[PDB]
């Protein structure tokens, strides 16, 4: 249940720096006041990313997603190859009540988003879902800098989220936060691009303050410190500077 | 009191021997080209018959490492002594007497 | 090398008088060291004993001197090189 | 060559003959005094 | 002992070091996750239906307790062969996310599945890793899946552009060009359809008779434990050196309650070089941690065997609240006392001091008067 | 001891830090010859002519 | 077959590289030694009278 | 620049002489001032 | 012709006797070779590391 608009809304993409966002914890073994060197995914210091103030982007190896957001707008997920009914894909909806994670063959069309009722009843994302085998239900995911994580290893399928209180109007802030694990799924896919979904008020769409960071990640060394506690507090990246 | 760095030899002495037992102490966490870097698990795994070929390549390997640990052991006790005699002949004569 | 495993153990038997003489050699290592700083230091038959009082002619060695209030009764100088490596 | 490589000295020979240059004129001019 | 370990009838005045001493561990503490369930094995191995070779069935098991030993005693499989553990251990062990790829080949190519093997289906069909664990089973299938008038669905390939990588899957059925001359999608001279039907008949003899395999693969201690074997746990005793199994990690030492803090995600912890120095119970969800019961070296002390036969037991670095290489003679009533270099029996501590014989360390020698 | 080769490179990986180690006593033994030079020839705090 | 011929020729050039190392090692302990001895005779004979 | 050891990127080289900081080799050396 | 090895290659004075196919000066170290189809001595030099 989904038609086409006319209101060709383009996002103004600039480019921003990564600055020093996107470490996450790499195992599930405890280590306090050490420093250990650990080589995986990560996103590289001081890098390119793009702000969207809903295209089409490619997956590559992972992908970093940051929202400086209000009153939580952004919703959904959607991961695929041709993001139709021939191939499986991956959809996640977090709305007011428990997330659910679906993995079937829907069928999406040109503008897909959820759409609420001014109360609210409405679930129209896709069209169809013929053959599908895992589903999963869990509490909900979500002024508040949100980051998230999605790497794609072995046929599993991690998602890492850090949620942080945010004072700053535009730019990242310069600090330092670790990522903890939060879902694994034992699901392989040959997940390829992925798409945003957006809570506009149907009643006619408004959705225009929907601005997110991308970035994507590279396979490089790191150096990580454990604290007392247990929790990363600072981490060196190894091929950036030569006094790196 | 002020100045600091003032006793090099003393600490890169204990320096050298810090780094020395922990590189030691670090060779333990390699597979030397078996299936398992820690001996009770293969132990509890496979059968003794391949047991024995895997504990015999950990076997060498430590023996390897162990062998160059105390070679470098020795040369580093030579050296010492020899600063150590060095040190009793300085105090024979300059404290003693004059030179 | 084993770890206490009975089988490493044996297997580690029949390799012969491999680390007997590396333990022999720690030894003599240690002993070697025990020697090195015996010799270097125990230079006199006896312990003598400053007087009390200390009119050297105007020098001053209160700096070098034991202070009788440490419990360790190492000098200044001893206690700052103390204080300084770690 | 085949991976092994050779450090030049610290100090060369020009730098070496100008010590026992200046070592040599000076235990001819001052004698035991400059040492 | 020291005249054993000194090769000689006389022994004279001095110091020498023997052996050394281990607390040894008491009983054992087997602890494992409280779920139990029968797991699905029925109908990954008794399966109406088998699918091609190219199309290799994969199944994933996982929150379930497995039992190796039907799997075992049975001899209606033909061949039973593993590679990374004996079978007599499968069912004392913990995996998480085991892995069944089950599928139908013939007789001749059954020793093409191992690591580091080169053929037709070991190449261009299902490549199996060179470091794979796990086991394969095979075994005959002739009455169910080979037919008088002949079985046609099975099919496979021969020919592809590259080899296979490991644990790859490939479907695509696309015309292959054999020559200089594009096929353009259309059949003919240097032009094969890349699948081809087995020929599975009963007047076949031993060999070409279809054959069904199904290979196990196993992780080793990657994540928590989801699969145990049949083993039931037992109770936990603290403040004594015992034998521990948590969850698959095996160790011997003296576990106590821990006072670091796990995020709930992590499952264990260490510091340096492997040393597991922190334990999660998968039933109680507690935190312990776990040290080494106490051990050290033993030395003696003797004024020579020419003067008498009385000596003295210094054990290196050993706390004297706890010391009973048995010699329980020297733990009834005999004199101890104890110094920075350990703890010493057999000797009398004397206020008087005066130069020495034999030096034990730490500024204390001991001499003869006793 | 592999001349540029991936599959010797990966097979010395499993045998820890023996290079390093190596590496780490020709470098030291050039100090001490550096060292060696300076106190055997720079006696003196001037150049004199 | 090949990664065990790779291991026997990593392993014996393992050999080799220790035995010169170490053989460097006692060679520059020697001329460690030397070059004392030549900076003390430098020192007294050359900077007054022996 | 292009030193007897090799090649020397980031540093500038001067006419000056001072004592040896931190030994680069062929009888020079660098220091902080850049 | 079968000798595998990575280098630069320039141009030579070194005369081969007529019979040879290619050189090398001490610890079986290749230095030059000769081309089948031109017969030209050519000369090896590894390329630069450090
Ligand atoms: C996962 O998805 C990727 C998508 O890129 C698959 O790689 C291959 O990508 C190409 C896109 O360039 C797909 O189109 C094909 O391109 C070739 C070369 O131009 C052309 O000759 C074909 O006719 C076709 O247009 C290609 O279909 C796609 N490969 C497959 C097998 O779909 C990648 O293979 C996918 N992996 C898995 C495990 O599915
Ligand atoms: C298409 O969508 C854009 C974005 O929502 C609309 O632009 C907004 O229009 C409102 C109406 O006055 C303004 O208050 C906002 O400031 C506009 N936003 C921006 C970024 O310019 C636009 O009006 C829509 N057009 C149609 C025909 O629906
Ligand atoms: C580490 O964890 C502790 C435990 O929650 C945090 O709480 C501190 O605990 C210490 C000793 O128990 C107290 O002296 C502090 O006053 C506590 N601080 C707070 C804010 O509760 C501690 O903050 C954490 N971080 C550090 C660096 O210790
Ligand atoms: C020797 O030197 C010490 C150190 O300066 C002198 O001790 C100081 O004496 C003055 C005057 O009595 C005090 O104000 C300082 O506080 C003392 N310093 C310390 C560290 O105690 C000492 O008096 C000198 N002795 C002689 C005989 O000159
Ligand atoms: C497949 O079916 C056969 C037959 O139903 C199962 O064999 C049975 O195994 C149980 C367990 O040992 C025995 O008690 C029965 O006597 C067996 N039946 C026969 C006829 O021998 C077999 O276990 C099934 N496969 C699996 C994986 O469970
Ligand atoms: C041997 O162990 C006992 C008990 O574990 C130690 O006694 C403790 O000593 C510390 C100070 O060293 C005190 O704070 C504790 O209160 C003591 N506990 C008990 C139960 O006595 C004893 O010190 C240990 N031996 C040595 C040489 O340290
Ligand atoms: C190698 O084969 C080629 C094929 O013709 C020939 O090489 C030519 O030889 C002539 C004179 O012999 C030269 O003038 C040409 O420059 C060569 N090259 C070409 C491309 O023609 C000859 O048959 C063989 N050359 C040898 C054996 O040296
Ligand atoms: C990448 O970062 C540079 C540095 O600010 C910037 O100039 C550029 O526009 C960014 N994007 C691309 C595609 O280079
Ligand atoms: C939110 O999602 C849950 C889970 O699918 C669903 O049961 C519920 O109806 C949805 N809407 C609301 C308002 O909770
Ligand atoms: C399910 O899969 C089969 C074969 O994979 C396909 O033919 C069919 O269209 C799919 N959907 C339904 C509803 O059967
Ligand atoms: C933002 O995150 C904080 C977590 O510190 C949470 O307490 C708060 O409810 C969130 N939302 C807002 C609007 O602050
Ligand atoms: C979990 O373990 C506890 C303690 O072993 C036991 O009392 C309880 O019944 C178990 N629950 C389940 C669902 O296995
Ligand atoms: C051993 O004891 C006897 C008995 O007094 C004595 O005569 C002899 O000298 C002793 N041996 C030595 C080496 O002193
Ligand atoms: C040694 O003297 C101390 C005095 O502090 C006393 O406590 C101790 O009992 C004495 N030892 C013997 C054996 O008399
Ligand atoms: C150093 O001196 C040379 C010789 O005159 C001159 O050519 C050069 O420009 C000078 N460089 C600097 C930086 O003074």
């Amino acid at each position: 249940q989904c038609v086409n608009f006319t209101n060709r809304t383009q996002l103004p993409s600039a480019y921003t720096n990564s600055f020093t966002r996107g470490v996450y914890y790499p195992d599930k073994v405890f280590r306090s006041s050490v420093l250990h060197s650990t080589q995986d995914l990560f996103l590289p210091f001081f890098s390119n990313v793009t702000w969207f103030h809903n295209p089409v982007l490619p997956f590559n190896d992972g992908v970093y997603f940051a929202s400086t957001e209000k009153s939580n707008i952004i919703r959904g997920w959607i991961f695929g190859t041709t993001l139709d009914s021939k191939t499986q894909s991956l959809l996640i909806v977090n709305n007011a009540t428990n997330v659910v994670i679906k993995v079937c063959e829907f069928q999406f069309c040109n503008y897909p988003f959820l759409g609420v009722y001014y109360m609210e009843s409405e679930f129209r994302v896709y069209s169809s879902a013929n053959n599908c085998t895992f589903e999963y239900v869990s509490q909900p995911f979500l002024k508040n800098l949100s980051e998230f994580v999605f790497k794609n290893i072995d046929g599993y399928f991690k998602i890492y989220s850090k949620h942080t209180p945010i004072n700053l109007v535009r730019d990242l802030p310069q600090g330092f936060s670790a990522l903890e694990p939060l879902v694994d799924l034992p699901i392989g896919i040959n997940i390829t691009r992925f798409q945003t979904l957006l809570a506009l008020h149907r009643s006619g769409w408004t959705a225009g303050a929907a601005a997110y960071y991308v970035g994507y990640l590279q396979p490089r060394t790191f150096l990580l410190k454990y604290n007392e506690n247990g929790t990363i507090t600072d981490a060196v990246d190894c091929a950036l500077d030569p006094l790196s | 009191s002020s100045t600091a760095s003032a006793l090099g030899k003393l600490q890169d002495v204990v320096n050298q021997n810090a780094q020395a037992l922990n590189t030691l102490v670090k060779q333990l966490s390699s597979n030397f080209g078996a299936i398992s870097s820690v001996l009770n698990d293969i132990l509890s795994r496979l059968d003794p018959p391949e047991a024995e070929v895997q504990i015999d390549r950990l076997i060498t390997g430590r023996l390897q490492s162990l062998q160059t640990y105390v070679t470098q052991q020795l040369i580093r006790a030579a050296e010492i002594r020899a600063s150590a005699n060095l040190a009793a002949i300085k105090m024979s004569e300059c404290v003693l007497g004059q030179s | 090398i084993c770890g206490d495993s009975t089988e490493c153990s044996n297997l580690l038997l029949q390799y012969g008088s491999f680390c007997t003489q590396l333990n022999r050699a720690l030894t003599g290592i240690a002993v070697e060291q025990d020697k090195n700083t015996q010799e270097v230091f125990a230079q006199v038959k006896q312990i003598y004993k400053t007087p009390p009082i200390k009119d050297f002619g105007g020098f001053n060695f209160s700096q070098i001197l034991p202070d009788p209030s440490k419990p360790s009764k190492r000098s200044f100088i001893e206690d700052l090189l103390f204080n300084k490596v770690t | 060559f085949n991976g092994l490589t050779v450090l030049p000295p610290l100090l060369t020979d020009e730098m070496i003959a100008q010590y026992t240059s200046a070592l040599l004129a000076g235990t001819i001019t001052s004698g035991w005094t400059f040492g | 002992e020291t005249k054993c370990t000194l090769k000689s009838f006389t022994v004279e005045k001095g110091i020498y070091q023997t052996s050394n001493f281990r607390v040894q561990p008491t009983e054992s503490i087997v602890r494992f996750p409280n779920i139990t369930n029968l797991c699905p094995f029925g109908e990954v191995f008794n399966a109406t239906r088998f699918a091609s070779v190219y199309a290799w069935n994969r199944k994933r098991i996982s929150n379930c307790v497995a039992d190796y030993s039907v799997l075992y005693n049975s001899a209606s499989f033909s061949t039973f062969k593993c590679y990374g553990v004996s079978p007599t251990k499968l069912n004392d062990l913990c995996f998480t996310n085991v892995y069944a790829d089950s599928f139908v080949i013939r007789g001749d190519e059954v020793r093409q599945i191992a690591p580091g093997q080169t053929g037709t289906i070991a190449d261009y069909n299902y490549k199996l890793p060179d470091d794979f664990t796990g086991c394969v089973i095979a075994w005959n299938s002739n009455n169910l899946d080979s037919k008088v008038g002949g079985n046609y669905n099975y099919l496979y390939r021969l020919f592809r552009k590259s080899n296979l990588k490991p644990f790859e899957r490939d479907i695509s059925t696309e015309i292959y060009q054999a020559g200089s001359t594009p096929c353009n999608g259309v059949k003919g001279f240097n032009c094969y359809f890349p699948l081809q039907s087995y020929g599975f008949q009963p007047t076949y003899g031993v060999g070409y008779q279809p054959y069904r395999v199904v290979v196990l693969s196993f992780e080793l201690l990657h994540a928590p434990a989801t699969v145990c074997g049949p083993k039931k746990s037992t109770n936990l005793v603290k403040n004594k050196c015992v034998n521990f199994n948590f969850n698959g990690l095996t160790g011997t030492g003296v576990l106590t309650e821990s006072n670091k803090k796990f995020l709930p995600f992590q499952q264990f912890g260490r510091d340096i070089a492997d040393t597991t120095d922190a334990v999660r119970d998968p039933q109680t969800l507690e935190i312990l941690d776990i040290t080494p019961c106490s051990f050290g070296g033993v030395s003696v002390i003797t004024p020579g065997t020419n003067t008498s036969n009385q000596v003295a037991v210094l054990y290196q670095g050993v706390n004297c609240t706890e010391v009973p290489p048995t010699w329980r003679v020297y733990s009834t009533g005999s004199n101890v006392f104890q110094t920075r270099a350990g703890c010493l029996i057999g000797a009398e501590y004397v206020n008087n001091s005066y130069e020495c014989d034999i030096p034990i360390g730490a500024g204390i020698c001991a001499s003869y008067q006793s």
